[PDB]
């Protein structure tokens, strides 16, 4: 259920603490993190300086929906960690960003 | 203020036609076609 | 006495700008324009 | 496709032989956005797109 | 023990009032993963094995 | 699909939005009705 | 492959041209099969002759 204020640097922040738990059992191959979100006005570049300095995690950000909100931060995100941009407006869409 | 007797009677023919049309539509349109079994209703494609 | 009633009526049309920008969001969401506009509202209201 | 009414939907790049020698294995990690902004019909896509 | 059906998770709860009677949902994809502690009767002296 | 050499074969749609209730239809590059494309059909529009 | 092998059918798209394939019955594959050519598989969504 969607509820409440957008908060991508505790998104984030989560999310790196999360690739670095070690103790479990782990692939420890790729790691990379990937956001279904619709617009962003804020690109969370502080998080990205320290968790990710040398780029060692991938993030891909997602666009989802008809929308008009703004999505040159997440694209901006998607380029700086060497991940990719994928919008999906439809269902139709769904099976070809997902895969890719 | 002239329109004054104009309102009152759009008012005595929005409310005779509510009365005359609860007395003679009330509760018939409950009715669709569905799918065998199912809770959908069926239409074409360009069909409300 | 004369623009006295100008500098506040140069203020209203500038609140009137500051309800045109306040983007609704679904759902208790905001962005950060809305929130330097909240403040704003309570510095329109002090003049009044 | 159409002979019968069954319609496949096979998609060769799905298919989990060809994913394995696609790339590498991952530790992948979903973020999901659950802001206010989302629900509606783009918070109804996110369900199936993970 | 390994079969061909395959390997299922959950108690299936498929919903009758909203399956319209024409369209062909999805079948199946995934790969039939049995382990061999699942195969046969679990011990201890088989989970050193 | 935004131009008309894309526009071509068969596609999906969903039917009330479920992602496993899903039929094929060819896509094809339709006009719209009421345009404007010479001042012919541009002052058959614009009446409407 | 997913296509109507029919002769009368003749739709010739432009572009391609297709192969109606003889099909003997084999074991080791409990279907019919043509050891003369390989077949081709194009998911539904794609248009062919792109
Ligand atoms: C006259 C005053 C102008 C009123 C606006 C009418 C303009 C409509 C028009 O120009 O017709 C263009 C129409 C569009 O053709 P098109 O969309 O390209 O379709 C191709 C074939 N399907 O091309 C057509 O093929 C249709 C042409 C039909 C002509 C319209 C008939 C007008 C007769 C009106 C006489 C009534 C006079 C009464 C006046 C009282 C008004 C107060
Ligand atoms: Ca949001």
């Amino acid at each position: 259920t969607a509820k409440g204020i957008t908060d991508y640097k505790k998104g984030f922040s989560f999310a790196f603490e999360q690739l670095l738990n070690y103790n479990v059992s782990r692939a420890n191959c790729n790691k990379i993190i990937m956001l279904f979100t619709d617009g962003g006005e804020e690109r969370a570049q502080e998080i990205f300086a320290k968790y990710n300095k040398d780029k060692k995690v991938r993030v891909f950000t997602f666009s989802v929906g008809q929308h008009n909100y703004d999505r040159g931060p997440i694209q901006w995100m998607a380029c700086e960690n060497k991940g990719y941009y994928y919008e999906i407006p439809s269902i139709g869409a769904i099976r070809i960003n997902t895969q890719e | 203020l002239p329109l004054f007797h104009i309102a009152l009677l759009v008012l005595f023919m929005v409310i005779i036609y509510a009365i005359i049309g609860l007395e003679l539509f009330k509760g018939k349109m409950h009715k669709t076609c569905y799918y065998i079994g199912t809770d959908i209703v069926a239409t074409v494609e360009n069909e409300k | 006495w004369k623009p006295f009633e100008t500098i506040i009526l140069l203020t209203i049309f500038a609140n009137c700008v500051a309800l045109a920008v306040y983007l609704p969001m679904p759902e208790d969401d905001n962005n950060s324009l809305n929130l330097g506009l909240e403040k704003l509202e309570y510095f329109f209201l002090t003049v009044f | 496709s159409r002979t019968p009414n069954k319609i496949d939907l096979y998609d060769v790049r799905r298919r989990p032989w060809y994913i394995q020698g696609a790339a590498s294995p991952k530790d992948m990690l979903i973020l999901v956005d659950v802001s206010g902004s989302v629900s509606g019909l783009t918070l109804k896509l996110i369900r199936t797109s993970v | 023990n390994l079969q061909p059906k395959p390997i299922g998770v959950g108690i299936p709860t498929i919903n009758l009032r909203k399956r319209r009677p024409n369209v062909q949902n999805p079948k199946s994809q995934e790969p039939v993963t049995l382990d061999f502690l699942d195969a046969e009767l679990e011990n201890d002296i088989k989970v050193e094995i | 699909k935004m131009t008309e050499e894309e526009c071509r074969g068969y596609y999906y749609v969903y039917k009330d939005g479920d992602p496993t209730q899903m039929e094929l239809r060819p896509r094809q590059w339709i006009h719209n009705d009421f345009h404007f494309d010479n001042v012919l059909s541009a002052m058959m529009s614009l009446f409407t | 492959a997913k296509d109507d092998l029919d002769p009368e059918k003749n739709d010739s798209e432009p572009g391609s041209q297709r192969i109606k394939p003889v099909f003997i019955d084999d074991a080791n594959f409990r279907r019919q099969v043509s050891y003369q050519h390989a077949a081709v598989h194009i998911p539904t969504d794609i248009y062919e002759g792109s």
